[PDB]
């Protein structure tokens, strides 16, 4: 998965998350055409009967969360991320850090994230203090000994006070922000 | 170039070559949609493990002219041959993820190219040929691979060794390493066909036929009729209020929008910035909140053309207040399960709640 974002001089804003599921998808490359084929249908439940069961011509449930935040009907911030079910965690934590904590956009993105979808599944980024990790686990959590990078947020802030755009690319990949003047 | 400022436009992407190509479209007077199309082609070449015309996406667009926000939804569709139990063995056991994620049955009908064209028809101001050509050049003449692509090739070499990928990415049975030139002649040719004919080469053409043929080679049911049936949809965002802002995000068939909004509604009342960002309190309250929202996601979320997702109920302020009663600094909630958001809207679910093993990735 990858997330990118674009703002232009006409007020158009794009927030675009795009994927082939696993890295390289199924790993199948179309012989003579050089393109990788998605494994997106494993995003369906393997056991049927549920909301996200396999059916022909059905779209498998995604966790992709391309987002635009508005203030008084005007876009002010784009957010999105790769990382399967963790995307929800990357996007809400970035928004929490920016709007609730009042961090800089780059601090909001770089701040270590956590993810836990269930009592049996925990991940955290390097930077959670060791003593806090131990207290969390003593309380019943299951943060392991090894931290892992979570997601890859690209964001644009639209600064109408300063008449500028600010682009931020997460350090978790080699992504870049490139501004444009006239 | 991790942070940038600009008066007249901004691009942020996961690959510096894709950011440069996007910026150049804006520098030449293209709009954000022009640039985004150029960027998807460039990522398809430079970050081939993460996205491209073999996949699907959600492109949210705010239109600066109409002031409307919409989403070009190119999520893949199961072919007609898919069956509800196709990921179970003959004894009804889930086929391991490392096996099913590599099988032709896993391949959805790709929508990304359909989405680029739908976006172009609506908002495009540059010729499609100007937007795809920078990517033909990178595919044709090659580029030196970055650390993330080199790491990806290394980590996925088992999978890549069993397919036509091994010839491009595992030359002499060895993974390309950071700085090695990646040349993708066949991909350049596929981009040239699309540049000449447009997407009919894909959805009603030789690329579609080759896709169907290799899917069937790996045990899948996809035919040219599946590719010819495919169309993207246009979605309205799911909207929520948070902290004086309006948030537009992705509706079903993503779980992303509703559950990102649900987490923000559940934690808003806890005023987390009273606690240090690296405090026990912040991490504990986020973990407790995520357990509830992910449990709702596992029970209630799917393709809204097939199933009713209770979006109204899942974000209802009384539902929020009921779920918040399970979130506390006093203890960890050990009884994590979906709530009953159907209690807060009209109708009933047209599905069961089916537990799944925790095996994806
Ligand atoms: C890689 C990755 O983020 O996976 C995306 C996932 N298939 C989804 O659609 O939520
Ligand atoms: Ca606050
Ligand atoms: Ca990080
Ligand atoms: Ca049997």
């Amino acid at each position: 998965t990858t997330h990118f974002t674009v703002t232009d001089q006409w007020g158009n804003v794009v927030s675009y998350t795009t994927t082939i599921e696993q890295l390289f998808g199924t790993g199948i490359l179309v012989p003579g055409y050089g393109l990788f084929l998605n494994n997106e249908l494993t995003d369906f439940d393997a056991i049927p009967g549920g909301a996200n069961e396999v059916q022909p011509n059905k779209r498998p449930l995604s966790s992709m969360t391309p987002t635009i935040v508005f203030k008084d009907e005007k876009p002010v911030l784009t957010v999105g991320s790769p990382g399967g079910t963790t995307i929800i965690a990357s996007v809400f934590q970035t928004i929490l850090n920016y709007f609730e904590y009042g961090m800089s956009l780059q601090d909001a993105i770089e701040e270590p994230r956590i993810y836990t979808n269930s009592l049996t599944s925990y991940r955290y980024e390097s930077g959670m203090p060791e003593d806090v990790r131990r207290k969390l686990n003593d309380f019943g959590h299951k943060f392991g000994s090894n931290p892992v990078d979570i997601g890859n947020v690209q964001s644009i802030f639209i600064d109408r006070e300063n008449k500028t755009f600010m682009g931020v690319a997460d350090s978790s990949r080699n992504g870049t922000a490139v501004g444009v003047n006239n | 170039d991790k942070v940038a400022v600009g008066k007249d436009g901004m691009v942020a992407t996961a690959h510096p070559l894709a950011s440069k190509i996007g910026a150049e479209v804006l520098k030449k007077g293209g709009n954000a949609i022009d640039a985004a199309i150029a960027i998807q082609y460039a990522l398809n070449v430079t970050e081939p493990m993460m996205s491209g015309i073999g996949g699907g996406g959600f492109m949210m667009v705010y239109d600066g002219e109409t002031r409307e926000t919409s989403i070009i939804n190119s999520r893949e569709r199961a072919p007609e041959g898919a069956k509800p139990d196709m990921f179970l063995d003959e004894d009804g056991k889930v086929i391991p993820f490392s096996e099913r994620s590599r099988h032709g049955n896993a391949v959805g009908v790709p929508g990304t190219l359909k989405g680029l064209e739908a976006a172009h028809k609506k908002w495009g101001t540059k010729k499609m040929e100007d937007l795809i050509s920078p990517s033909i050049k990178l595919t044709e003449e090659g580029f030196p691979i970055d650390s993330v692509l080199a790491d990806a090739i290394k980590d996925h070499q088992d999978k890549l060794s069993k397919t036509a990928a091994k010839d491009i990415f595992l030359p002499d049975g060895e993974p390309l390493k950071e700085g090695d030139i990646l040349v993708q002649k066949d991909l350049a040719k596929t981009f040239k066909l699309i540049r000449k004919e447009g997407s009919k080469a894909f959805y009603d053409g030789e690329i579609g036929r080759a896709i169907a043929d290799v899917v069937q080679d790996f045990g899948g049911s996809m035919t040219p009729d599946d590719l010819s049936r495919y169309e993207v949809t246009t979605d309205k965002p799911i909207w929520g209020e948070y902290h004086g802002y309006d948030i537009a995000s992705m509706p079903p068939p993503s779980s992303g929008g509703v559950f990102m909004l649900q987490v923000l509604k559940l934690i808003d009342d806890f005023h987390l910035s009273q606690y240090d960002p690296k405090s026990f309190e912040k991490y504990h309250l986020l973990a407790e909140t995520m357990h509830l929202s992910y449990a709702d996601r596992a029970a209630y979320a799917g393709d809204p053309e097939f199933v009713d997702v209770p979006l109204r109920g899942l974000l209802d302020p009384d539902y929020i207040k009921e779920r918040q009663k399970l979130i506390s600094l006093d203890s960890m909630n050990r009884d994590v399960k979906e709530g009953d958001p159907w209690k807060y809207e009209e109708g009933e679910p047209n599905y069961e709640i089916v537990p799944q093993p925790e095996d994806k990735t």
